[PDB]
């Protein structure tokens, strides 16, 4: 048994909304609050967020069987990779995202220059037939922050590694061209993954190459 | 709630916000005249320190968010100044006096007690309208 | 307890696995459940002439929940309802324990069809708001209220209902009872 | 030499009756006489001083106040509070007897017992899932003890037998007691020492007897001992826990032993029973009578 | 006979959801100690955790396996070697959390976006907070003295993966992050000697 | 799935003036600062802001359904390019348009030439003929921000009528204001794009 | 911010201290427009310093306070009620210390003490 551990940061660009648990907001405070680690109050990008967006935006590269309902009927590619539930089917994920917290180096950057994590955008929406605008408060996080992710990937098939790590780096690829978070089509959520230390933490397993 | 006493000697909480926006309720100009736009403008003000004490931890109130604060009793007088609802709005709630109380204490609960005070008053002052 | 009882069951979806001299366990659609248990205790009023009364315990599960969990759980919540003053019926959770007079009519009549008018009537408003209220209402933090005047306020809801909402909040004993009527009228709106 | 054996566990216990599903406040001697049995096995201890010169009690609850006893089975003159009422403190006990506990001071007392809460974990097997199956559930109950409360038991046997028995008790703290162990239940830590009150309280005379332990008469006594008597017919049986057994779980001859709690006018000592049949060893079901005199 | 005590804490690096209701609530709470209410992570989701891992490093059938985490198979009954007790959320963390005043469990909302209507399906999980950490209590015991080393490399790899691999949960899509700190490692019955052994 | 992407300058024309809400300000100064960047404290034009304007200019173009009350009830062609969130209807934005951040060369330009990003425009309102004075925060004129907007490729035969309608909203954005204020002027903006390329896919974005 | 005559520190406190001293009309016959007007001089180097990000006060901002310590002393001159007012609040003297520590934060320190002596002149 081989797993192989990713670890590096996700560079935000133009400030992702991964939206909180909607908690009891104060009158005139954020109305959507970023998700934020509990322990330190830090936003965060949770590890199913990113899991589910590049699983889908790999689902769309690769191409979407017509009529597809279910997660489990995905491409065997990503079904290998990301994991199924189909009864009599059930193939492990070999990907284990963990939840990009907000990295050290980010957080000293803001503590520096007196910079909140997260801004609170102002936004509203013009109404259609009244021309009325409703105020909006959406807590985002930073532009200039940073979240250290760690990946993990189980070896099954020592065959399949080179092909699951190019799915992979082509999810990388697309969740950097596309965004993580909401309201990215508004703009929020843009993202890079800069750096990344593939090594193999457990096992006999290679990682010089992926 | 257990920020302070009035000059009277009733209770401030949040009972008592709604107590002072019922009594100001005239029919509906409330706070002899106060705008809901200047009462935003106030809760605005709030907000600011208000979130900047929300994301820190600390149970002390940082250098800073004193300076604020301090700042925020300047913003209340020049507003008192400005417009006369806003002072009698103001001398009602005695939101002032809660601010230098809050400035005494100097602890994240007693600041985020008063801002829930004044989304208190914020909330009736809406629902009395 | 064996004809009467299969009477007053007539168009319910409910199938009754057992009725003993005292004892009665009837499994059914959850809202049919409720309302033949009302109408049961009604019923058992009416024949018994006041004099005898019975506790009842109301349990909402999935489909496929195990049949003995249900059971069991059920079991659990009428032993509640018998515990202290008798003549109650323990609705889903152990904090909902309500007299039958309260279930029916200060929940039902009272709080959740009121609730439902409005809802169906306003075309601006939707489950979202029922939620926000739930959520205002469970939050218990002694400043909630204030936010649910404010929801209210800006909800453009009937005058008097958000009065009687806010009267509702503000006390012991009808908050617990609103929020039984908010979730009943959700659990009934669900698609 | 008697010696009060106080258990307090940390985490839940299942303790379980003839459901995985079910959970019990406690255990009868035949289950603890069983886990002693297996520890010496374990330990290299000879079995002999455990099953000739060991009398022990089932298991009962205790809370930060008082120790409970089983509700013993004599005539009573608000039938529904007694009958539901199981546990009644040491002090109360003789009261009880007497009779002059009421109805409403039966309610009390079963309300009084703050043993712990019983709760249903629920859990799964991924076993299939590997082989291109499903998960299974099932349910195990467990019985969580509140912080002060505990189960306690009374061992009354020679000194060589009870350090046997101390050794024993402080190897099955680690090896735990009831269903489900090895699986995060049963763990306890066990404080063992001389109990002034139960000293007191066993070394009384009465009219009637009250069984202390899951037990049962030999044919020979059971004809003098069941005149007048006043007992449950509680039925003890499972599958035998061994690796030398047999080369697959096979269950034990069942068994029918006298509840804790019943009364009888006459005692009789009681026997270690054998439920095995044709297995490699002996399985040994605790009889053994612990008896507790008392007057009505 | 011996009897290997192992005490120390699992610190939760990721929310950690072992789990086992009112509509918008919680639809999965964690599993919570019955009466203290704490959330607790099962001896049994350790125990399988520990078992599948190292079962997946030995690739159970293997005797390995069979024999630290018991068997009942025909012709092979072997006693559970590890007894993992449940991992209870330890004082130290609980201090932690009351001051600051943060709960204990977390609220995590998700949801389900849709391949055919692309429609997002809610769902609020409750999590153990990142930075709780729960004693946990395990004991070995020594039926093959020859064997112990050997079981306890078993151990050593199987905390590695789980250092590694989440506990019990959703733990693909980060929920279940942990890791082993190994407090003391005592031989509560018996004469053996564990100063050498070393879970991690 | 093909991502294209837009990559290109906008450079005000009249002052763009995007408010941030408001926030500690001097009596008599910084009445309705712009929105800033708070990394850089530096002026930006939200995607949020480009997008809805684009919509809203491209639906009035096209023209609005009588008595439209949201807007999941805009054109098809809008709908699919910008997003619906219609019950049951749900359609994917194309459009992904992001933040305009402050362009480098600019903000050298500016550095340069030693002038402020943002004009503190002093204007009042007159009432009795009593003025009400206000300091409203405009980007300075001059001032390029990059934007990049990414066209996702749902379906490759409506991809030149989606293009088209980009290059309409474009027009119309250009023609019409950006921001708030443009009644009075400010808000009036250029668009200057530099290269389509499809960064993902196979599709070709020569053409376009 | 500076420390005035007797231990007292300059502050907004102090600044309602001494628009109340010297309220009667105020500072001897001081009017809302002067003031205004001298708050609109600190206001152009008040946004200068505000939107610049370096801690350490610019050259250019330095000579823009003596500038403004120049055009105090030239409005002091024209009439007796500013120069009442200057050296009742100190100001003056707040420009040169400001200058001193050569900070962002004793600046909007200073900038807050004279919108707070504003606020309560048009408060009183």
């Amino acid at each position: 048994y081989s797993k192989i551990r990713i670890v590096g940061k996700i560079d935000v660009l133009t400030g992702l909304h991964i939206g909180g648990g909607g908690e009891t907001s104060m009158i005139g405070a954020i109305a959507s609050p970023v998700v934020r680690d509990p322990y330190s109050r830090l936003p965060i990008i949770p590890g199913s967020s990113i899991k589910g967006k590049m699983r889908s935006l790999l689902a769309k590269h690769i191409g979407l069987i017509p009529g597809q309902k279910m997660h489990n009927q995905d491409a065997p590619e990503i079904l290998r990779l990301f994991g199924s539930s189909q009864k009599g089917a059930i193939q492990s994920s070999r990907l284990q995202i963990s939840d990009a917290f907000f990295s050290k180096a980010s957080q000293e950057e803001f503590d520096k220059k007196d910079l909140a994590y997260t801004e609170t955008k102002f936004e509203n929406t013009i109404s259609r037939l009244t021309a009325v605008a409703n105020p909006r408060q959406i807590e985002r996080v930073t532009r200039g922050a940073s979240f250290d992710f760690h990946i993990i990937y189980n070896v099954e098939n020592i065959n399949e590694v080179m092909a699951d790590f190019e799915n992979i780096k082509t999810a990388i690829h697309l969740l950097e061209n596309d965004y993580l978070g909401g309201g990215g089509t508004r703009g929020n959520g843009r993202i890079r993954f800069v750096i990344d230390s593939i090594d193999t933490v457990v096992g006999d397993f290679d990682s010089s190459n992926l | 709630m257990e920020l302070a006493k009035t000059k009277t000697g009733e209770m401030i909480d949040l009972n008592f916000a709604r107590k002072v926006v019922e009594e100001n309720k005239r029919v509906i100009v409330l706070f002899n005249g106060l705008t809901t736009s200047k009462l935003r403008n106030l809760l605005e003000l709030i907000n600011h320190v208000y979130t900047k004490v929300y994301n820190s931890d600390d149970t002390t109130l940082s250098e800073d968010v004193r300076d604020e604060l301090e700042y925020l009793k300047v913003k209340f007088a020049y507003e008192s100044g400005r417009e006369p609802a806003v002072r009698t709005f103001i001398e009602k709630t005695y939101v002032d006096k809660l601010v230098d109380v809050v400035l005494k204490k100097n602890t994240k609960k007693i600041f985020l007690d008063y801002c829930k005070y004044f989304e208190a008053l914020v909330a009736y002052a809406k629902f009395y309208r | 307890f064996k004809f009467e009882l299969s009477n007053i069951l007539k168009g319910a979806r409910i199938s009754v696995i057992y009725s003993g001299g005292d004892d009665l366990f009837l499994i059914g659609a959850w809202d049919d459940v409720i309302s033949k248990a009302l109408v049961l205790r009604k019923a058992f009023t009416r024949f018994s002439a006041g004099k005898l009364t019975f506790s009842a315990g109301i349990g909402m599960y999935p489909v496929k929940y195990p049949i003995s969990k249900m059971a069991s759980e059920t079991g659990v919540l009428e032993d509640l309802a018998k515990r202290g003053e008798k003549n109650q019926v323990a609705l889903w959770n152990d904090s909902k324990v309500f007299g039958w007079s309260q279930l029916e009519e200060q929940i039902l009549k009272e709080k959740m069809i009121p609730l439902q008018e409005a809802l169906t009537n306003s075309q601006e408003h939707g489950k979202s708001f029922l939620y926000k209220m739930l959520e205002l209402l469970r939050n218990e933090d002694q400043i909630n209220i204030a936010r649910l005047a404010y929801l209210l306020a800006r909800s453009s809801l009937s005058e008097e209902l958000t009065q009687s909402i806010f009267a509702w909040s503000q006390n012991k004993q009808q908050k617990v009872e609103l929020i039984t009527a908010i979730e009943y009228l959700v659990y009934q709106i669900r698609e | 030499v008697v010696k009060l054996v106080k258990l307090t566990f940390k985490s839940p216990v299942h303790f379980g009756m003839k459901r995985l599903s079910d959970s019990n406040h406690t255990i009868a001697a035949d289950t603890l006489f069983s886990a002693l049995i297996i520890e010496a096995l374990q330990q290299q201890l000879e079995l002999s001083h455990l099953l000739n010169n060991l009398v022990i009690t089932d298991l009962f609850p205790y809370n930060k106040t008082s120790y409970f006893l089983p509700k013993p089975l004599i005539r009573i003159e608000g039938y529904k509070a007694f009958k539901k009422l199981t546990y009644i403190p040491v002090e109360n006990y003789s009261e009880y007897l007497r009779g002059e506990i009421d109805s409403l001071e039966a309610s009390k007392i079963a309300e009084s017992l703050n043993l712990g809460k019983a709760s249903l974990s629920t859990k799964v097997s991924l076993q299939a899932v590997d082989h291109n199956g499903e998960s299974e559930p099932y349910s195990v109950g467990n019985f969580t003890f509140y912080p002060e409360s505990g189960l306690y038991f009374l061992a009354k046997g020679n000194a060589d037998t009870i350090g046997q028995l101390e050794i024993l008790m402080h190897a099955l703290q680690y090896s735990g007691i009831g269903g489900k162990r090895s699986a995060g239940y049963g763990q306890f830590r066990c404080t063992i020492e001389d109990s002034g009150k139960f000293d007191s309280l066993l070394s009384q005379t009465g009219n009637i007897a009250i069984l202390l332990s899951s037990a049962m008469a030999s044919d020979e006594e059971l004809v003098d001992c069941l005149e007048d008597a006043r007992y449950l017919l509680k039925k003890r049986t499972g599958f035998v826990q061994s690796k030398t057994y047999a080369d697959q779980l096979v269950k034990k001859k069942d068994f029918y032993a006298f509840s804790a709690g019943s009364t009888f006018y006459q005692k009789f000592n009681g026997k270690i029973f054998d439920v095995s049949d044709n297995g490699r060893h002996s399985v040994y079901r605790y009889a053994k009578a612990f008896w507790l005199e008392g007057k009505i």
